[PDB]
């Protein structure tokens, strides 16, 4: 019945390389992009008009996520290290060393005091904001460990890994509360909290997104019908109008699922390679995409719905 | 066919054990991964890792007298622009 209608806005070209991670500041009025060209992007969320190159790092970047205020950044590199960014300044406050491997994702707590981070190294680690002191190592899987996210009030972290794992951890022990298996053990691409901090959405490297309780290990809902079998894809929960799933594919269209009906409501077209990120307004119904090498540019979307 | 890594052998052996070493390829590994299980057997196959600066492992706790299946995968990995996986495995059989 009712479907959303998503519609090209705006393409924002300026990366030399393939786009990792878009990602919108808690204020609604930024949009930040990692890639591959170890550069760092700011853009406006309403127009997409070009703001500010932030760079530093010496190898490419797979993810970057904001600050709760919308002041800060923090960004996962192959060169091992993350760093964290002023976004005003455009200047690298403290980087954060200790993972001996590529960092591939991080996240900022609600509180913003605390960044978590995922590595090639098969380890989770929590990092300390104002000193950049690394307050504790997760061996959390063994494999590369894929997402890693806060929960509301930041006191659960959930971690993903090729190793077919999702595990959730007690923020302040560090200690593992429970493990979300599937017999099948398929690498777990990436997994979110949803909003209300009830749900965990994991994707699967088999083309699969499920919408996990966590309280009880059951799988509720599933979401088919996309390509995922070989990149890290983000997706994303979209509650800002109609409650959908939205996430990139393989076969560069942008997916929106009906959260409670399953069904596809809508692909996005446009991008010419495969879509590696989506990020959603925390306000408006505004999608932003990205995609690889053979598209270095970054897609906003509006709906009326 | 291609493979990575190439020429896969067995250097020495025990009766228990097995010494397998390989060429490093001039493309640079994030870290292998080394199967190994009977010789099409039904039973399922024991791995482990082995870091892409390393070109040599050791295969311990072993039964004596069987043919055993050795494989070494290696992945390439680096960031989300990359996809991880493995390039095509090598794999030799030899009997403790």
């Amino acid at each position: 019945t009712v479907k959303p209608n998503y519609a090209l806005k705006f393409t924002l070209a300026g990366h030399t390389k393939a786009v990792s991670s878009v990602k919108f500041s808690p204020n609604g009025e930024w949009l930040a992009s990692s890639s591959a060209d170890k550069l760092i992007k700011i853009w406006g969320a309403y127009d997409g008009k070009f703001e500010k190159t932030i760079s530093g790092h010496k190898l490419g970047i797979s993810d970057v996520a904001w600050s709760s205020d919308s002041n800060l950044l923090v960004s996962a590199s192959d060169d091992k290290t993350l760093k964290i960014w002023d976004v005003s300044s455009g200047k690298c406050l403290k980087t954060l060393k200790g993972h001996s491997n590529y960092v591939f994702c991080c996240n900022f707590n609600p509180q913003s005091n605390l960044i978590v981070s995922g590595s090639f190294d098969e380890s989770v680690r929590i990092w300390d904001v104002k000193t950049g002191k690394c307050l504790k190592t997760l061996p959390a899987h063994s494999d590369p460990v894929s997402a890693v996210h806060f929960n509301r009030d930041g006191s659960l972290i959930v971690s993903s890994s090729y190793d077919g794992l999702c595990r959730i951890w007690d923020t302040a022990s560090g200690q593992c509360l429970k493990t979300l298996i599937d017999d099948d053990n398929p690498p777990v691409s990436f997994v979110k909290f949803s909003p209300n901090g009830k749900y965990i959405l994991a994707a699967t490297l088999d083309n699969t997104l499920k919408l996990w309780d966590y309280s009880k290990g059951k799988c509720l809902k599933t979401y088919t019908g996309h390509k995922n079998e070989k990149y890290c894809i983000f997706a994303n929960f979209s509650v800002t109008g109609g409650k959908w799933i939205v996430s990139g594919s393989e076969d560069n269209l942008v997916y929106i699922w009906n959260l409670q009906t399953k069904e596809i409501v809508q692909k996005l077209q446009g991008h010419t390679d495969v879509v590696i990120s989506t990020a959603c307004h925390p306000t408006e119904n505004i999608i932003a995409s990205a995609a690889l090498e053979n598209d270095k540019t970054i897609k906003l979307w509006k709906s009326d719905c | 066919v291609s493979s990575v890594p190439t020429k896969l052998e067995v250097v020495a052996a025990t009766p228990t054990s097995l010494l397998i070493s390989w060429d490093a390829p001039a493309v640079t590994v994030v870290h292998y991964v080394i199967t190994y299980g009977e010789t099409g057997g039904n039973s399922p196959v024991q791995k482990f890792k082995v870091p892409g600066s390393k070109s040599t492992a050791t295969i311990s706790g072993l039964k004596p007298g069987v043919d055993y299946t050795i494989t070494v995968y290696a992945y390439q990995g680096g960031g989300r622009w990359h996809p991880y996986g493995y390039y095509s495995p090598i794999s030799i059989n030899y009997r403790t």
